[PDB]
């Protein structure tokens, strides 16, 4: 028996569905959102971690001079001075006063402890959700992980499930993502080959196996003082170090809808919006032929108390004439309320009581019990607690029903405003009429 | 079927081998003009057709235009004469060729 | 010295660039397109395999009785007969005559070689263009490899270049796709867990290596022909074998623009469509001052002969006036005339030759040598070969000169006809003003 329905994708809520076969008794199912998971698709741009600067020993030449040679090394600087007359501890070698030469040089290189700390870019688009809905039934119990796509059925004690694809198209990461450790960032990197000293990006590799490397930190070499041997150098200081004191904020703490961020694989978690249709396909066995199950007459609705709190506030009576006791299966119609229960026992004495949640002033709702029906009207009082540190269990719809006091009020108002202009109607088309008869 | 973009066939084991066609046909250009139509009717025989009709019904409409307006101001310039019974002033009947050749 | 261009996305095309600064001799480049590569980006969905029925031999319990037992087997069956009388070469064992039962049990299981030979079913969007360019001025040679979106620069010999994002954003691999070995095919695969017997993905596993499996091959047992041993059964043939006589066509003998599908990893190479601007940072030691660069003046064009073939069919000749000899960049600023070389040897003798290819009638185009201007105009005659083996060299054209002979005969017999009409207007104005004036 093919079936379809819509749930919200609210973790926590106790969602009931309800079956109405022709020729068998109703059923009532019970779905539950657990854990829902947000994967978007990476693209590995390129990884960064802090410089080491490389300085080798200078070759001072003794009465002589020395030609400088190009290399292909990242950022390589390499400078030849003259006149030099260096000194060392016990006296100053270079016997010739001034035709001496020392020659200078450094470069950049990737840092020892770069495959333990550093910070990825990547771009994130088209983002699948992952979900894992428990489902309860009759004698069924279980949980289940399920891909939110409509290409994934799973099989619940002989029953299909297909949750249908989400339906809006949100995610909270921005085309350039930066991860880093565990925190996520909506950041704009500089491209590949054109970063610019002192920010993020100064060293730039495809990836922390690659071999090659793209510096630009503006090493720069100076000349040595006289009677010295110490290579001076100047250098802007490492882009990573500025970016990780001036970061900036984070998604952890900064995304919408209250769902967490988490890192490895990165994914948004428990993350509350839109809805996911559901598909199913019972088989013939999960029903009760209509002549087991008890029949149901003269259903009346009483209300107890009622106070539309976050909680299950409302107290909800039935009376019923019986002839057999067993199980029916209660429901409402409206989502103006929501019930706790999904099943209730019949018995001879003809009094059950079940729970409500509602959020409304004064709500009207069609209940059933079996194959019964009644309509339930209450007024509710406002609850006096301020703050609560739990989820509401309502549908959240605040209109009142037309029977309600309030717009009873507004009714007798409108009634006898109406039957004013309607007297004066009357009054003038009968005159006018008069007056053209004449 | 090879048209200008060029197509590829594979025959056993052999590598794809790639032909295009270029743009010849049978028509003379820097000719006569009615050589020209049937050099650019070789190339895209649906617009040249297309094109020679719009400029020729353009060309008969503009003539019969302009025929119609020598006739008006013909007709305009010369009914004047006719409703007074005076002469046909020779001077302008050379000129102006109407309907009586000698007879008033 | 930033500049910026548009380049056709078609593999071999001579495209050249002109740069012309104001205070020094222009300059100008060529850029060949060498290679590409379209890659989607892939999400894998499940393997199909041929499967292999697992059957263990037959329990015979006699003089008594056995049970089915369930198991978590995938697309297990298992019955026990009763009355089974069977028999064995030596004899017929198991003394009670009627009193004796059989229990037959099978199963599905991936096949030995499914590791070596499977079908895999994947999710494509979101294609990344890549490509390999070769690019010439001056003395500079060498090939570069980009990726083709505007995040992405690379230094040729002191010029910083930037490959835009590509014009279109069309891809030849749809939605859902099925790879086998090297061929890639359009197909809807059935989801996940909805398998039909006998057709593709009639048992789907979710990674190679994964251990769960979900098996639907209609497996069904029948109870023992009387005195044998044999356990028959009956089961619906392979679908992965009936696929492969079946599967029709491919997308390496379909895909459009004639642009190869290859695999490992899924890419469309050298698939011509769009455009790819260019983004450039020249330095100022490529350019030439202009007092080192030859003066041209009195510069002519003149046209020898000319055939609109896809080489280069047309000879052009420059006359000039020079006082000293060097090298001049030669530059067509119009693409109805792609010329084949980029720098010409300049002499006092004053001529010079050129080579040019076109698709037009009658082409009019202006051409530069230095700083020198000249118009060219030529008649060209249709060539004789009708199939050529090579791709077209030209930017495909066709539209004449407005000086060309047919146009020049439609201004003619236009002329003519407003002539007429005019003469028509003034008439009819002085007869008009004639007869106001009366
Ligand atoms: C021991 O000490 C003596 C000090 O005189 C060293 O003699 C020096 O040798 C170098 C060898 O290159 C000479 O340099 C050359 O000088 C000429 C002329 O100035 C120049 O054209 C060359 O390009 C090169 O620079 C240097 O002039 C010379 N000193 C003098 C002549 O006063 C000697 O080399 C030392 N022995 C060693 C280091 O084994
Ligand atoms: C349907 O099956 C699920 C499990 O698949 C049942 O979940 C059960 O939920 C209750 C309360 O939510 C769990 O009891 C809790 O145990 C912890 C243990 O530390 C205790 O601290 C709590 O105070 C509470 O008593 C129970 O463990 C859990 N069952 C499991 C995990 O197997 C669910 O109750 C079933 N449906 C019905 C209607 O019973
Ligand atoms: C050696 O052969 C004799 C042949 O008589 C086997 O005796 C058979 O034993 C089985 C096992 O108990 C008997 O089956 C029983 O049948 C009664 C109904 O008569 C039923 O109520 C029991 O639940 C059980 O199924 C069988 O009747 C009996 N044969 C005869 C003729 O009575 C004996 O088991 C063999 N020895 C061994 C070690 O197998
Ligand atoms: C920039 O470098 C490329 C690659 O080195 C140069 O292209 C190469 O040009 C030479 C001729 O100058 C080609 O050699 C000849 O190729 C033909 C092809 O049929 C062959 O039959 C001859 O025996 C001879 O080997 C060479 O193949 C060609 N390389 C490629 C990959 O096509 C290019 O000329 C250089 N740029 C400039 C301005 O020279």
């Amino acid at each position: 028996y093919e079936h379809s329905t819509v749930m919200p994708n609210v973790v926590g809520f106790p969602y009931k569905a309800h079956i109405e076969r022709p020729g068998y008794s109703p059923l009532t199912l019970q779905m539950q959102v657990v854990e829902t998971s947000l994967e978007p698709t990476l693209n590995l741009e390129y990884i960064t971690c802090e410089y080491k600067t490389v300085v080798p020993s200078p070759y001072v030449k003794c009465c002589g001079a020395s030609e400088c040679s190009t290399k292909e090394k990242p950022d390589y600087q390499c400078k030849v001075y003259t006149g030099v007359y260096p000194f060392m501890w016990g006296g100053a070698y270079c016997f010739c006063d001034s035709e001496n030469t020392q020659l200078s040089e450094a470069y950049v290189d990737r840092s020892d402890v770069c495959r333990h700390d550093h910070a990825s870019a990547y771009k994130a688009h088209t983002a699948s959700l992952k979900a894992k809905v428990r489902v309860m039934y009759g004698n069924v119990n279980q949980t289940v992980d399920v891909y939110v796509n409509g290409d994934h059925a799973v099989t619940i004690g002989g029953t299909q499930f297909i949750f249908g694809p989400l339906s809006s198209a949100w995610t909270p990461f921005d085309n350039k993502i930066v991860v880093y450790k565990d925190e996520v960032f909506n950041q704009d990197f500089p491209p590949y080959g054109s970063g610019q000293p002192g920010r993020f990006g100064d060293i730039q590799s495809r990836t922390v196996e690659s071999n090659d490397l793209y510096a630009n930190t503006a090493l720069k070499l100076a000349r040595p003082s006289p009677g010295m041997v110490h290579v001076p150098y100047t250098q802007t200081p490492s882009g990573f170090k500025y970016w990780l004191k001036e970061k900036g904020t984070a998604l952890n703490t900064k995304a919408p809808f209250g769902c967490q961020i988490k890192t490895n694989p990165v994914r948004a978690m428990n993350c509350a919006v839109g809805n996911i249709p559901v598909s199913m396909n019972l088989p013939d066995s999960a029903f009760t032929r209509i002549v087991e199950a008890p029949t149901i007459i003269d259903l009346t609705c009483t209300v107890a108390t009622c106070t539309h709190s976050s909680d299950f506030g409302g107290v909800l009576t039935l009376t019923y004439k019986t002839d057999k006791n067993g199980d029916c299966s209660v429901h409402s119609h409206s989502n103006v309320a929501t019930l706790q229960e999904a099943t209730a026992k019949v018995k001879t004495a003809g009094k059950v009581t079940l729970h409500f949640s509602t959020a409304s002033a004064s709500p009207s709702f069609v209940v059933s019990l079996c194959s019964a029906r009644a309509t339930c009207s209450a007024s509710c009082e406002p609850p006096k607690d301020h703050i609560v540190p739990y989820a509401a269990s309502h549908s959240n719809v605040v209109f009142p029903d037309m029977s309600g006091t309030a717009l009873s009020w507004v009714q007798k108002i409108s009634g006898g405003l109406g039957a004013f202009a309607i007297g004066a109607i009357l009054v003038l088309v009968v005159v006018t009429c008069i007056g053209l008869r004449r | 079927p090879v048209p200008v973009d060029g197509m590829e066939y594979h025959w056993g084991n052999n590598d794809p081998v790639r032909l295009w066609s270029q743009l010849t046909t049978e028509g003379k250009p820097h000719g006569w003009p009615h050589q020209i139509v049937q050099y650019y009717y070789g190339l895209y025989p649906a617009a040249t057709v297309s094109a020679v009709v719009g400029m020729s019904l353009l060309a008969l409409i503009s003539i019969f235009a302009s025929c119609y307006m020598l006739v008006a101001a013909r007709s305009k310039c010369l009914t004047p004469y006719a409703l007074t019974p005076g002469a046909a002033v020779p001077w302008t009947l050379g000129i102006l060729c109407c309907a009586p050749r000698a007879h008033a």
